[PDB]
């Protein structure tokens, strides 16, 4: 493929690892979900605008949507998280391993 | 209507913005609908020429189709001329 | 014995029973006339 | 793992142990490296060092288990001279049951990895003759 | 329409039926401090209802018949024999106090769905808030173990949480010697061997905690013996309340459907007082509890469900 | 909650998954998913304490993960073949991240860990949905792109979900527990077939839902979420010890209940394949399951626990629970096997 | 055959189900034990409490089961036709064998001693 | 009953029996033949629909 | 038919219709009736069946 597609498909795989490999702030993860959203909008509008595949120019715009959702459902448990244990640190969410 | 016409005057007095919005929504919804002029609206979207008008194979029986751009037959703007 | 309330089931739900019942009658008759149609179309169709 | 297990299939029995030997150590050394990662993963260790410790016993260990599983059914092939019997997958399964209770130091896991890795790699060999399927291709 | 979501939307709301005058008012003290006569007077003045404080018998009074079942039915769990042997040997002390937790615990969800469901406010004499001090004067002069305290404030815990404080707190001051004195005047042989430091906890708990704590949430009328004689005046102290703090002016039409929905369901109500946790004092033996359970289900319109036992005239079965 | 927002918002977790159903195009499919998770998330928030938040947070963590992966596939799959028809896929790399995605939704192992987890920490009428309603979607999807689908995966997929979720149910005293563990297991068996015959992982499906719904709607009818506390049940309700008995032998397989027959029918369609040693380890390691579902029964039905005396105020109550379907639900979770070859409407 | 449809036009050239169909008794008879698990699970008299309920439990459960009957036994008559229409159609791959008799075929006798 | 009547309900039974157990093995001949073949009714995975092609003269000509 | 007696005839009626049954079973299996070698024969002048 074209060489643009190896430094956006490198930047999925980087989002994707950071997303894995958890460190402590649970907001620190979900910035890692709103780039591997950011690669695919990337990686979508490319193949599309290239191919000029004229209908799908508004796909990548409803994935901004639901980007959105995601990010907004995110911060929403952050909130209740944070309020619980006055910290968005995920080893406090460690309540049901039984 | 009483009971109705209590309402709006007492959201006149409290949320006149309210009114407003409600009141221009409204017109919004409605308006399109009775509307004598809505119809050319698509008749001008329709004739604006974004393409090229690819001709037709003179197949020898297409007696409403212009052999030439100034003839008689096709389409017509001068309703558009008109407006 | 005789309750110190009234339980909710005390009497029928005349309303209900009659649902019920006219359910099962509704159903009942829909099904024998959808077998019959069933029967006649099949023959029909083969010859019979 | 496709073609490490390629390699040991394509060397006949008895012919070239000493290959035979790098395939199954090779294999089995795979596996305790996978082991590792998912143990040292699932449950710190206690320190980078602990982790490292933890790793090379377990890898270790599975290739001690694959590196005399490998040898002893070659050896036991060409001895007995009959290239095609289960039992000296048997033999060899036993043998790495046995060293896995070795390094484990538990007579009553040697005696029951000696039973079930012998019955099993004594499976795998009629398999492979008889062309057993695992995962069978759907064909109906 | 039995209460539901479905009633809650088309208009069943706890706010259409509630008025100033829909209150949940409690009438505490010590024993033989006046509470019943002062709880009466109060609901018949305020146009409340009355609830006879909770004892054994209180869930007979509320199903079947409303008549008291043999005592097997209630554990055998006795008030008298908590009088005569507080230490027996046969756990009666805690099995009775876990009881009558149970007991309150259900009439304080009887209260609350009257009030909800009509908005007619209520009386109690004692309630799951102050039923504590009962338990703390038992430990105090050891009858019960500190294990059937730690049982005790598991059930609370996981129970008291989903219901709301009465609105007015009424107290009835009265000293332990003159409790004394009225106990040994009122005769029953039972009664008038309780001791003076048993009554002395009592006083302890409901004035070192129970008070304090309410203060915070409910409005508290703290009356003496002479004040508490003349119902009228108490009743001029209620009518003029502020109401002013409290978890009840946080209280919404939302909330209060969900309330509605716990205390109308009294097996949920009741689901925590059965928790799996093995005291001698309340464990039964799966043999005993199986045989009661049989001569239970043979009395007189306790096979089926209500309204369903011909035994005791109800009609058209095949079609109910 | 309010009574027309809860609805409003069940209706949104059924549209989700009806989206997923019914559309052609893969964005669709992917706006499906994310409807769904959507609406699932107030659900299990709804009783609001550390643990649903914990519940959640980790169901969310999870699911939009797999979602990101589904997504890359759909577009890996553009660029190798200009299209978004829901299919097969053209591309392999697609084609094991789409299956990695699904996987991860349905919680199989090795990605299984958040549904023991989940499960617990949120109601049982929540988890009822959990275990059942959200199969439906990432099922539907594998049901259409299994031609492309690498066989030795989705067979590593089951073999593990079979295996640990048969040892995982060995060491739980937690009734949610427990029914997610059965969910990790049961899901081996779907996906194990799926590359054989479709048809019967549907069957396998719908059985396993009916009998996960009679569980769920038994232990919320007595407000059980622990064995001890479900040991209480025969001095309350002596029916339902036996209802639950049944539905519980039928869950392990045992004939001549209902739950025999997808494990019959799988083991059926596997053999016609010459796949001999993949059924044979799959039903012995479902004996795994059939023990600890076995165990239930003895503290449930088969030995009457000690109970409390408290107890006896139960008595005089009755049941006031919906217990919607159970009657039909417990019928149809022991007694079909006689009507086997209705299995043909589901072709 | 037709998309997403229970029914296709072309299975009422099948005969339905009878009525008095064992198949379609039995689930009769499932409807019939469901409304017996309703009585018993609310504490009714089992066998006698509401029958209106319980007839209904017996109709809908006919009802439906009459309806899956009908389908199944398309879908079998689907299978079938499918399956000889194929056999028609490539005769090369299935083609009719010479038959030999027993006096003819050598078997192997393996003693039992 | 008579020897007759159950010899010849015996033969009745093993036509049935043969008659099924033919059929099954055809059963599983034709799906092996139709899975590997994709000729047949059975194992028919959709490809797209042509109809939704657009024939229609397009902006440009080379198309 | 006493109120105390009826329940005796469930078992015998259950024999009579699963006779029943299994007579009606034998009237599907007649492809064979009187056409095997080795009873095949011609029927009686009164006779419809050689066996119902
Ligand atoms: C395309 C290329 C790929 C694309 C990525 C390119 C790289 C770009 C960056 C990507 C994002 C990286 C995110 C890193 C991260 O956030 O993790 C933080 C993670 C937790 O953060 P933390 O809270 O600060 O903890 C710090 C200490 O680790 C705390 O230590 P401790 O107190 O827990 O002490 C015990 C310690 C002991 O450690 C060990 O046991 C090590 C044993 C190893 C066996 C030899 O335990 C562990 O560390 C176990 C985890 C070790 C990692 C798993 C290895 C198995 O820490 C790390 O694991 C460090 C890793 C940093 C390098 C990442 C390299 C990325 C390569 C991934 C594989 C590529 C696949 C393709
Ligand atoms: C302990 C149990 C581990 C079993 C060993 C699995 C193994 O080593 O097999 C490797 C396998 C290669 O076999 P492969 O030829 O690619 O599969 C096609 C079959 N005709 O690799 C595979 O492709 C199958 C994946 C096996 C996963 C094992 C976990
Ligand atoms: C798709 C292809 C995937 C193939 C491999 C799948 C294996 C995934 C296993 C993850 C689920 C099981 C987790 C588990 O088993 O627990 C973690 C386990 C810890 O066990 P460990 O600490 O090593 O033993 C201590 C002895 N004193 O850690 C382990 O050692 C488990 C290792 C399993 C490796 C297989
Ligand atoms: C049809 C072809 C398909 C074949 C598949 C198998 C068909 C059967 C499917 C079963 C489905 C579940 C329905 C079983 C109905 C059970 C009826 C029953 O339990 O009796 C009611 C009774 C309830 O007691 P109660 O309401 O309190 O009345 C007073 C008596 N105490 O109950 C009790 O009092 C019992 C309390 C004590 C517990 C005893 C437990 C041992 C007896 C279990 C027998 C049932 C086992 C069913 C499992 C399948 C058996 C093959
Ligand atoms: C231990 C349980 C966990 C592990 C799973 C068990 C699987 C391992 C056992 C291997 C048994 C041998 C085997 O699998 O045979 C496979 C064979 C495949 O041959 P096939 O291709 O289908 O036919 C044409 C031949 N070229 O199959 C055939 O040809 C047909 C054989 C009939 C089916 C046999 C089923 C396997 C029986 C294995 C267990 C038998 C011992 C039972 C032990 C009972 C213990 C109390
Ligand atoms: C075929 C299988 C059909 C399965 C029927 C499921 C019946 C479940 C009913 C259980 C008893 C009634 C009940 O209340 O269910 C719980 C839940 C409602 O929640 P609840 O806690 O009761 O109160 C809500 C107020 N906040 O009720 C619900 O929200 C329903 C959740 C179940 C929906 C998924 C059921 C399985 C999939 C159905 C499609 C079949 C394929
Ligand atoms: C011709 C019919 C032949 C019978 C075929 C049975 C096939 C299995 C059907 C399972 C469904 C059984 C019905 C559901 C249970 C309802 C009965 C019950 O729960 O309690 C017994 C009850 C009497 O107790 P009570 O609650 O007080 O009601 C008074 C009513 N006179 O009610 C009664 O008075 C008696 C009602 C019947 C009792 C059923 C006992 C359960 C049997 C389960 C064993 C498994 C079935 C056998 C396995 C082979 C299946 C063919
Ligand atoms: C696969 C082969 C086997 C075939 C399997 C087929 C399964 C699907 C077939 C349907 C199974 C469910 C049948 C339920 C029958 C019992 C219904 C009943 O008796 O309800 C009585 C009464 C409500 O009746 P009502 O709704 O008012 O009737 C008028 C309807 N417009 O009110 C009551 O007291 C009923 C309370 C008990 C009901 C349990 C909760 C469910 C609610 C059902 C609501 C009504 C269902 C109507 C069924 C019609 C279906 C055609
Ligand atoms: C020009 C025609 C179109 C006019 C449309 C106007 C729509 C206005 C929508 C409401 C906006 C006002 O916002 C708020 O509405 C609530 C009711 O919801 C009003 O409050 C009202 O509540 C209920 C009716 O609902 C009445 O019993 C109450 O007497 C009245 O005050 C408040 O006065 C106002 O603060
Ligand atoms: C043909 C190729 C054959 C390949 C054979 C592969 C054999 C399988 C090896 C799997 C990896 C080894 O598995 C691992 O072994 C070590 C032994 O040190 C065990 O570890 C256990 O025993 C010893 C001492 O007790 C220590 O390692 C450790 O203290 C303890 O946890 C682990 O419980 C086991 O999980
Ligand atoms: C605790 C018990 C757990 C379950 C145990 C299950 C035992 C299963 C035994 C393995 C089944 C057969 O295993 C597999 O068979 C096939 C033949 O079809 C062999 O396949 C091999 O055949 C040819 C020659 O025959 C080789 O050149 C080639 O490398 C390979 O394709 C594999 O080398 C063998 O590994
Ligand atoms: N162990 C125990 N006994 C209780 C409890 N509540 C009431 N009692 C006993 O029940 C009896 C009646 O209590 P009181 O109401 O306070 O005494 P009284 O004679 O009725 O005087 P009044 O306050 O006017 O009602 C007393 O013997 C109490 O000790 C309780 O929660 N635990
Ligand atoms: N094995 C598959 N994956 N496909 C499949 N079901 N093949 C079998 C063909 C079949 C079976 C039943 C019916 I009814 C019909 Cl119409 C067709
Ligand atoms: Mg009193």
């Amino acid at each position: 493929m074209s060489m643009v597609y190896m430094n956006i498909m490198m930047a999925f795989t980087v989002s994707l690892v950071g997303l894995l490999m958890y460190r402590s702030h649970l907001m620190s993860s979900l910035l890692c979900l709103e780039g591997m959203m950011l690669s695919l909008f990337v990686m979508a509008a490319l193949t599309i605008l290239n191919s000029h595949f004229t209908l799908a120019s508004m796909m990548p715009i409803i994935l901004l949507v639901f980007a959105a959702c995601e990010a907004a459902l995110g911060l929403s448990l952050l909130v209740m998280v944070s309020n619980t244990y006055g910290t968005d640190y995920v080893q406090n969410l460690n309540l049901l391993q039984c | 209507a009483e009971r109705v016409a209590a309402f709006l005057k007492n959201v006149w007095a409290k949320e006149p913005v309210l009114v407003a919005s409600f009141a221009i929504a409204g017109l919004a919804v409605i308006l399109p609908t009775l509307s004598p002029y809505t119809k050319y609206s698509l008749m001008i979207n329709r004739a604006t020429p974004y393409n090229y008008p690819v001709p037709l194979r003179d197949d020898g029986n297409m007696p409403d189709v212009p052999s030439h751009p100034q003839d008689p037959q096709g389409p017509s703007l001068e309703w558009l001329k008109r407006l | 014995k005789f309750y110190i309330q009234e339980p909710p089931h005390g009497s029928p739900n005349w309303l209900k029973v009659g649902l019920t019942l006219g359910t099962s009658v509704f159903l009942w008759i829909y099904l024998i006339k959808q077998h019959n149609e069933d029967v006649l179309e099949y023959k029909r169709r083969n010859g019979l | 793992a496709k073609t490490v297990l390629r390699q040991y299939w394509d060397i006949p029995e008895g012919t070239e142990c000493h290959r035979k030997t790098y395939a199954t150590t090779s294999i089995g050394g795979a596996a305790g490296l996978v082991v590792s990662a998912y143990s040292v993963a699932l449950k710190t260790p206690t320190s980078f060092l602990e982790g490292v410790a933890r790793t090379g016993r377990y890898t270790f260990t599975a290739a001690a288990i694959g590196a005399i599983f490998g040898l002893t059914s070659c050896i036991s092939a060409q001895v007995r001279e009959k290239p095609d019997d289960p039992l000296n997958y048997l033999i060899g399964g036993c043998a790495g049951g046995l060293i896995l209770g070795a390094r484990t130091r538990s007579y009553g896991i040697g005696a029951a990895a000696c039973a079930y890795m012998g019955l099993t790699a004594a499976l795998v060999k009629m398999g492979q003759l008889e062309g057993w399927q695992v995962f069978a291709e759907p064909k109906v | 329409l039995q209460y539901g979501p479905l009633a809650y939307i088309l208009g069943e709301k706890a706010t259409k039926k509630m008025t100033e005058k829909s209150k949940l008012i409690t009438v505490d003290g010590n024993i033989c401090s006046g509470k019943s006569k002062l709880a009466k007077e109060i609901a018949e003045k305020l146009g409340l209802k009355h609830f006879p404080e909770a004892g054994i018998h209180y869930v007979d009074s509320t199903t079947g018949d409303g008549k008291p079942l043999p005592v097997q039915f209630s554990g055998n769990c006795s008030l008298e024999k908590f009088y005569d042997d507080p230490k027996s040997n046969d756990g009666n002390s805690y099995r009775l106090q876990a009881w009558l937790y149970a007991s309150r615990l259900l009439q304080y969800a009887d209260a609350l769905e009257h009030l909800l469901s009509t908005g007619q406010g209520v009386v109690l004499e004692r309630s799951i808030y102050s039923d504590f001090v009962f338990l703390e004067a038992m430990y105090r002069q050891g009858f019960i173990r500190k294990q059937c305290v730690d049982h005790y404030n598991q059930v609370k815990k996981v129970t008291i949480c989903e219901y709301l404080p009465p609105h007015v707190v009424v107290y009835v001051d009265v000293p332990v010697p003159e409790v004394q004195s009225r106990i040994q005047k009122k005769g029953n042989p039972h009664e008038m061997k309780i001791t003076s430091a048993y009554l002395q906890d009592i006083e302890n708990a409901y004035k070192g905690t129970f008070l304090p704590e309410m203060s915070e949430k409910c409005e508290v009328l703290q009356y003496s013996a002479w004040e508490a004689q003349d119902a009228e005046k108490v009743v001029e102290d209620i009518e003029y309340l502020k109401y002013d703090k409290g978890p009840w002016l946080d209280q919404n039409d939302r909330k209060l459907h969900k309330l509605r929905m716990l205390v109308q369901d009294k097996l949920e109500v009741l689901n925590y007082t059965s928790i799996p946790v093995f005291l001698p004092e309340v464990t039964v033996g799966a043999h005993q509890s199986d045989q009661v359970f049989q001569e239970f289900t043979e009395l007189p319109g306790r096979k089926y469900r209500a309204g369903y036992n011909e035994d005791v005239g109800d009609k058209w079965i095949w079609l109910k | 909650m309010n009574p027309i927002i809860f609805i409003i918002i069940l209706l949104t977790i059924m549209l989700g998954t009806i989206i997923v159903m019914i559309s052609s195009h893969w964005l669709l499919v992917w706006i499906g998913f994310e409807m769904n998770m959507l609406a699932i998330i107030p659900i299990m928030m709804k009783n609001h304490n550390p643990r649903a938040t914990e519940a959640s947070t980790k169901y969310f963590l999870t699911q939009s993960t797999a979602s990101m992966l589904l997504m890359m596939a759909v577009i890996i799959n553009l660029m190798f073949s200009g299209q978004w028809t829901v299919m097969k896929l053209f591309n392999p790399m697609a084609s094991m991240l789409m299956t990695m995605a699904l996987a991860m939704k349905l919680g199989m192992a090795p990605f299984h860990f958040w549904v023991p987890e989940v499960t617990q920490g949120i109601p049982l009428s929540s988890g009822l949905i959990l275990l059942t309603w959200q199969k439906l979607a990432p099922m539907s999807v594998l049901y259409q792109i299994f031609p492309s689908i690498n066989l030795n995966l989705i067979l590593t997929l089951s073999v593990l979900s079979i295996l640990i979720g048969g040892w995982g149910g060995l060491n739980q005293t937690q009734l949610r527990k427990i029914m997610a563990y059965s969910s990790i297991a049961h899901m081996g068996w779907m996906t194990a077939v799926l590359p054989y015959n479709p048809t019967m992982t549907l069957l396998n499906l719908i059985i396993y839902i009916i009998m996960t719904s009679t569980m769920f709607t038994m232990f919320m009818a007595n407000s059980t979420t622990t064995t001890l506390s479900l040991s209480h049940t025969w001095n309350k309700t002596p029916i339902m010890t036996v209802l639950i008995l049944a539905t519980l032998l039928s869950m392990g397989g045992l004939p001549p209940l209902s739950g025999f027959m997808p494990k019959w029918m799988i083991i059926q369609e596997m053999t016609k394949n010459n796949s001999i040693i993949l059924p044979t380890f799959m039903a012995i390691t479902a004996l795994l399951n059939l023990y600890f579902y076995m165990r239930l029964t003895y503290s449930t039905t088969l030995t009457m626990f000690p109970s409390t005396n408290n107890m006896k105020m139960k008595w005089q109550f009755p049941l006031m629970k919906k217990m919607t379907f159970l009657p039909t639900m417990v019928v149809l979770s022991t007694m079909m096997l006689p009507l086997t070859p209705m299995l043909s409407v589901l072709e | 055959r037709a998309t997403f449809q229970f029914l296709p036009d072309e299975a009422r050239s099948l005969p339905p189900p009878k009525l008095t169909d064992p198949r379609l008794a039995f689930v009769g008879f499932l409807g019939y034990c469901s409304g017996l698990i309703d009585n018993a699970i609310r504490r009714r008299p089992v066998l006698l409490a509401g029958l209106h309920r319980q007839l209904l439990y017996i109709t809908s459960f006919v009802f439906v089961g009459y309806y899956l009957l009908k389908r199944q036994d398309y879908m079998y008559a689907v299978r079938d036709h499918d399956m000889f229409s194929y056999i028609k159609s490539h005769p090369e791959d299935f083609p009719e064998k010479d038959k030999k008799t027993y006096g003819e075929v050598f078997e192997e006798f393996h003693p039992v001693r | 009953d008579g020897p007759e009547k159950n010899y010849e309900r015996t033969m009745a039974i093993l036509q049935i029996e043969a008659e099924k157990a033919e059929l099954r093995l055809k059963e599983l001949e034709v799906r092996r033949l139709m899975r590997a073949r994709g000729d047949g009714p059975w194992f028919h995975y959709p490809t797209i629909d042509k109809e939704l092609i657009d024939h229609s003269p397009k902006a440009t000509p080379d198309n | 038919v006493v109120r105390d007696h009826w329940v005796h005839v469930l078992v015998p009626m259950g024999f009579v219709f699963g006779y029943y049954l299994d007579r009606k079973n034998d009237e599907k299996l007649t492809a064979f009736r009187n056409k095997s070698l080795l009873y095949k024969r011609e029927l009686k002048p009164n006779e419809e069946v050689t066996w119902k």
